[PDB]
RNA sequence: GUAUUGGCCAGCCGUGGUGACAACGGGUAACGGAGGGUUAGGGCUCGACCCCGGAGAAGGAGCCUGAGAAACGGCUACUACAUCCAAGGAAGGCAGCAGGCGCGCAAAUUACCCAAUCCCGACACGGGGAGGUAGUGACAAUAAAUACUGAUACAGGGCUCUUUCGGGUCUUGUAAUUGGAAUGAGUACAAUUUAAAUCCCUUAACGAGGAACAAUUGGAGGGCAAGUCUGGUGCCAGCAGCCGC
């Protein structure tokens, strides 16, 4: 019963109260406001629920027998973040579209992730690892079919400090759970 | 074209590049003083 | 400069001043005093309240006794 | 060559030059008063509209970016049209649902530079100016 | 509807012409201006007085109203002293030119009859409450003095260099030396 | 019948009146004019708004008093809004001055006064949100702060003696040195201003040495005046009225 966009208005007004001096500069703490929690699902690590991290007027409700990941961000800079980067993280969508491919390179991946990946993420070094050289020009060719998606790194402004703290819960029929808790964090 | 575009990169540039400080210079004359100073440089 | 221009009136007996200058000319001499008065809204208040009220408005308390 | 020269002939020199006067394009279009009845502005310089969603728009051929444009709705009188946000990562400043205000690219009623269909551009959003923010003068009211 | 405005200046056609732009900057520097807004007032008035001399040109001779206007214009020039006597003719008054006009002012005047070392003092110590015509105290640097007034400017009584008392800072400076 | 003329109205009798020299009808983001803006001459465009004339007081009609009203800070009735109630009843019209809501890109104080210009009444004496004064106010227009000046050195320009690092003479410049006087931006005893105040104008005691008593807005390929210098990005991000990068 816990309503998802009142968490996030405690969750900044704890963070805000905290500054950090760095080369003699005082600098206040701002919540990246374009990051945010989710639910997990069976093989698919992402979820239609968010968890934001700024006050919403998002009134959706956690339920018993959901799993939610609890992730924030802080930020010395503006508090917010772009794509920019080499490319490393990638996924095939589930609800991808019928397509037919001239090419026959990327038939031959398209069969490799769907029967060693799935809906799994995966990283090009994984595909290094099963022994695929000359992938390149069909992973290319998939993003811009619909078929792949691509994630690139997303970072702040130059010079700032970004740091990250996430656990999973599980929501039981019982009781909470705080299934990643230990001793060190 | 699907894909047709992703709206993330906007502000890469202007975010990415390296911040360097205002160096205090000594101060100017304004004013009328200013105009005689340009005068005696272009004709004197 | 050191030039100043002004206005004078020279009358002929002090009681032919008292007749002909206006009220506030003789309050900064100091030869009268001055009115004491409320200010303007209150007085306006007043007439208009007085125009309900027909003979002897000075006491009206007489209807003070109609509801026993 | 070929006018009527005489001196009592000032009816056919009015007449005619009232007659084609209207194969001008600068006047017509002032005489039938378009720009009040088919303009989305009712013949002012600003409007007020609610933004719709964030939508991106190709350049044109010579060219290749993504002109990064937005959806608006009236509120004078519920018409939508699309605007342009200038200027160098401003999309992030915009929210949706967000009072923004309009105005022209000069052009006079044509669109500007590659850019196609596009014929207004953002001025204010949340009323603190787009410019004072992205130089850190302001900030934005929660 | 009751009041009456009018602006002194006007603006050329032609924004950066680089002819124009030097010619300006030679009359600021030599008389000490503050802007290039002085110099534009100084072309309109003067533009004012060559087309009123040009309509009455073209009328006749001997009529009477280029005579009665013409007389007057010819004498409120010789009067302020931008024209010489040796020259009352409606023809020569085409040919005035801007300077002329700057040398009549207060500014250059007070460089001329001594009283200062450079054309850039004479216009601060018109602001300041030093300079006098007359009796009359000025702070106005474009007074357009006449001709006949010419031998009345002087230091003010109460200006610390024509009399006084010793000013702002020399009395502190006595003062705290004195104990 | 009306204050009077009149197809203004009642009877009886004729068949006429306007039009291509634009009648009749439809549009007007239309009150008319004196006039505003822009200029070789000829023109184009705007005019709700301080002066003159006309109309209206939420929409229509009717009427009393009176020299003068088809009046609305006068009355009667219907339509539309809307107020108090003991449930029987009673009352209302800000396109008058302040003020609130809504509408929009778009427009100020619920302040002081009859001292001035004038009006009304039985009246030299009473009244006037007509009208005047102040507050907010970068609508526009006028005047004009942000610094001034010596000496010693160096540099160069002007002239001479003139052989060159040589000497006399003046100006200009200073990450060069020290040396001078002056002024209001503020501020505050007084007087003056005013119906009572404020501002302006005068005036004792204070008020300039840099990290101030610190000026900004747009530009540097061409049209169009001002870099082919140094970092970042790599048809991406973006600039660009136009040619373009």
């Amino acid at each position: 019963d816990a309503r998802v966009g009142e968490i996030g208005g405690v969750i900044q007004e704890v963070m805000e109260s905290y500054e950090v001096e760095i080369n003699g500069k005082t600098y206040p703490v701002k919540p990246i406001r374009n990051l945010n929690g989710h639910n997990i699902l069976p093989y698919s690590i992402h979820g239609t629920k968010s968890v934001p991290i700024v006050k919403t007027h998002d009134q959706t409700k956690m339920e018993e027998g959901d799993v939610f990941a609890i992730e924030t961000f802080g930020s010395t800079g503006k508090g917010y973040v772009i794509e920019s980067g080499e490319v490393s993280h990638y996924a095939l969508r589930g609800d991808a579209p019928k397509v037919d491919l001239r090419l026959s390179s990327a038939k031959s991946l398209l069969n490799v992730i769907k029967r060693h990946f799935g809906t799994l993420p995966f990283c090009r070094r994984f595909l290094d690892r099963l022994g695929q050289e000359k992938y390149l020009l069909g992973l290319n060719n998939l993003v811009s079919n619909g078929i792949v998606e691509d994630y690139p790194p997303l970072v702040d402004e130059k010079g700032s400090y970004t740091a990250q703290f996430e656990h999973t819960i599980l929501i039981r029929p019982t009781v909470k759970e705080v299934i990643s808790r230990g001793d060190d964090y | 074209k699907v894909a047709h575009g992703s709206l993330a990169r906007a502000g890469k540039v202007k975010s990415q590049t390296p911040k360097v400080e205002k160096q205090e210079k000594k101060k100017t004359p304004k004013g009328r003083a200013k105009k005689r100073l340009t005068y005696t440089r272009r004709f004197v | 400069g050191g030039k100043t221009t002004g206005f004078a009136l020279i009358y002929d007996s002090p009681e032919a001043l008292k007749k002909f200058e206006p009220r506030y000319r003789l309050v900064r001499a100091g030869l009268a005093a001055k009115v004491e008065k409320a200010s303007r809204q209150q007085r306006k208040q007043r007439k208009n309240r007085l125009k309900t009220l027909r003979g002897t408005a000075k006491v009206k308390g007489a209807k003070a006794k109609k509801e026993k | 060559g070929g006018k009527p020269r005489g001196l009592n002939a000032a009816r056919k020199l009015r007449n005619n030059r009232r007659e084609q006067r209207w194969a001008d394009l600068q006047y017509k279009k002032r005489a039938l008063g378009t720009a009040y009845k088919s303009s989305p502005f009712g013949g002012s310089s600003h409007a007020k509209g609610i933004v719709l969603e964030k939508v991106g728009v190709e350049a044109k051929q010579p060219n290749s970016a993504i002109r990064k444009c937005v959806r608006v709705q009236l509120i004078k009188n519920g018409k939508k049209v699309t605007a342009f946000v200038p200027n160098d990562g401003c999309l992030n400043f915009v929210d949706e649902n967000d009072e923004v205000l309009l105005a022209g690219f000069g052009r006079k009623g044509k669109a500007k530079g590659d850019i196609p269909g596009v014929r207004f551009k953002v001025v204010k959003v949340s009323g603190v100016g787009l410019l004072a923010l992205w130089k850190e003068k302001k900030e934005k009211p929660r | 509807a009751p009041r009456k405005y009018s602006k002194t200046y006007k603006v050329p056609r032609r924004p950066y012409e680089a002819a124009r732009l030097d010619s300006e900057l030679k009359l600021v520097g030599e008389y000490g201006l503050r802007n290039k807004r002085e110099v534009w007032r100084v072309l309109l008035t003067l533009s004012k007085i060559r087309r009123a001399a040009r309509i009455l040109l073209t009328l006749d001779e001997k009529d009477p109203k280029r005579l009665f206007e013409g007389n007057a214009l010819i004498r409120r020039l010789v009067r302020i002293g931008v024209l010489d006597e040796s020259r009352m003719k409606l023809d020569y008054v085409l040919a005035l030119k801007a300077e002329d006009f700057l040398e009549r002012r207060l500014q250059t005047l007070v460089y001329k009859l001594g009283l200062a070392k450079s054309i850039h003092h004479a216009r601060v110590l018109i602001r300041q409450r030093h300079i006098r015509v007359g009796k009359q105290i000025v702070n106005v640097p474009s007074f357009m003095v006449r001709l006949d007034s010419q031998k009345h400017i002087d230091f003010a009584l109460t200006s610390p260099f024509g009399g006084g008392r010793p000013g702002r800072v020399r009395r502190k400076k006595a003062k705290a030396a004195e104990g």
